[PDB]
């Protein structure tokens, strides 16, 4: 039931993840870093880089880890 | 008669229950 499908430390990778009138939209950014440890406290602005019609009431997310 | 046709925010989907054939 793929009824929708789609295809296509030294850097944070950034991610917006939003939902509104049945559209799901993902902004993104990736950057080079010093702070090995956390956040930096400069500035950066993230672009959008997809977005879903995919019409889902979304109320929970989670996260996908590889394994070898 | 035909009973396959169904019924139950802006363009949400969704796959006592609410399932209602019109006859
Ligand atoms: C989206 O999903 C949530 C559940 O994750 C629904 O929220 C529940 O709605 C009932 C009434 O319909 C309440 O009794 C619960 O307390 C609600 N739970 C939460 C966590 O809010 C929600 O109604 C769904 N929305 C749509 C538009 O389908
Ligand atoms: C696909 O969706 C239909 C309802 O549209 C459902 O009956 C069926 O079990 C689903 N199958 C899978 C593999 O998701």
């Amino acid at each position: 039931n793929c009824t929708f499908e789609y295809v296509s430390f030294k850097n944070l990778r950034e991610f917006v993840f939003k939902n509104i009138d049945g559209y799901f939209k993902i902004y993104s950014k990736h950057t080079p870093i010093n702070l090995v440890r956390d956040l930096p406290q400069g500035f950066s602005a993230l672009e959008p880089l997809v977005d879903l019609p995919i019409g889902i009431n979304i109320t929970r997310f989670q996260t996908l880890l590889a394994l070898h | 008669g035909n009973y396959n046709y169904l019924y139950r925010k802006p363009f949400e989907r969704d796959i006592y229950f609410p399932l209602q054939s019109y006859g």
